[PDB]
């Protein structure tokens, strides 16, 4: 399968499917195989990569959808990240 | 049943899925396709436990209800530099800041 | 425009809450106005009496976040076949990460202190523009 590398501010390298990362219009532009994020730390970027998986799993499904969890500590930084990524 | 995984080695962190019925060796083939290292140079862990190639992910505790998309289960990975295997090393994620006054 | 059709043809319904939120059913009455009904706790159901052509939508009771009912915004009671009730499955949508992040931030900070948070002025406006039933009925209309 096709994968892409998303790199956080602190050097962490998250390797996810290209389909999943294209969810974010910002990442699509940043590509059109690796994308460095100067402002998104790893504890935020891992939740983003989790959200992609979550969103691709539960879109178009009549199975009960669970709540996508966000710890209070990371809510601001994740808000700012999603607002930048548009996902 | 699909299980959702973070395969982790140093600062690398793969996000992927596999069947509960699929083997540890089959997951190593997935790592081969992405990180370009063959199964013999790989070593998959659950916490401090080395996993066996012929065992299923379900038998190694990765179930469809623990390894969820929104909260996937971690699988340690360790490579062999020529002669012997490196120790399992997973770099932790960054620390979040203090909760601002307004969020308490 | 968005109003219940005053048909007076009874239609029995099961509101079934398959979400983790406390659900507030909102009936859109004959002159367009949203009437609230008693709340459903998470994972509970109520057998209720409505009528055919009546319009319902479903919200989180505490935050007014939008929920889906049978994969969609609005629910209309159909004809009961076999004397059997129409099933109205209230579920979460797959919220955007942004809107989900807004929900959590809204649930931890009281409205007064949104401006104090260290974010762009575009996000204060998204935070203060909390989910609201009159807003959404203007869109749908
Ligand atoms: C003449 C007419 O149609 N009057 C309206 C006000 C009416 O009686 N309605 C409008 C809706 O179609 C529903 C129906 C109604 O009010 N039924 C009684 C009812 C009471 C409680 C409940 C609910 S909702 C969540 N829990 C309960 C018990 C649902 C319906």
């Amino acid at each position: 399968m096709m994968y892409v590398k998303l790199i956080s501010s602190d050097g962490h390298e998250f390797i996810v499917k290209r389909e999943h990362a294209l969810t974010s219009g910002t990442i699509k532009a940043m590509l059109s195989n690796e994308v460095n994020f100067r402002e998104i730390p790893s504890h935020v970027l891992s939740k983003v990569c989790m959200y992609f998986t979550y969103k691709v799993r539960y879109t178009n499904s009549s199975t009960e959808i669970p709540e996508f969890p966000i710890a209070p500590e990371i809510a601001l930084e994740l808000l700012m990240a999603a607002n930048f990524l548009d996902c | 049943m699909d299980v959702f995984l973070m395969i982790r080695r140093h600062k690398t962190t793969i996000f992927t899925d596999a069947k509960e019925s699929s083997t540890v060796f089959e997951l190593k083939r997935i790592v081969e396709g992405i990180l370009k290292r063959p199964p013999d140079e790989q070593r998959l862990y659950k916490d401090d436990q080395l996993l066996d190639d012929g065992k299923t992910l379900g038998e190694c505790g990765f179930t469809s209800q623990t390894a969820r998309p929104q909260a996937p289960a971690t699988v340690g990975l360790a490579f062999r530099a020529d002669d012997t295997f490196e120790a399992l090393c997973i770099e932790p994620f960054s620390s979040p800041p203090e909760l601002p006054d307004v969020m308490k | 425009v968005l109003r219940s059709v005053n048909s007076r043809e009874p239609s029995q319904v099961i509101f079934c809450n398959r979400s983790p939120r406390v659900v507030l059913p909102v009936w859109l009455n004959f002159d367009g106005e949203p009437q609230p009904y008693p709340t459903l706790p998470p994972g509970t159901g109520r057998r209720i009496h409505s009528y055919r052509g009546h319009l319902w939508l479903f919200r989180d009771a505490g935050t007014h976040d939008g929920l889906l009912v049978n994969q969609t915004e609005l629910f209309v009671p159909s004809l009961n076949v076999d004397g059997q009730p129409i099933f109205a499955n209230i579920t979460l949508p797959v919220y955007t990460l942004k809107e989900r992040c807004l929900q959590v931030v809204r649930s931890l900070v009281k409205p007064e202190n949104y401006r104090r948070l260290d974010i762009v002025r575009s996000l204060y406006e998204d935070l203060e523009d909390h989910p609201n039933v009159q807003k959404d009925l203007e869109r749908l209309t």
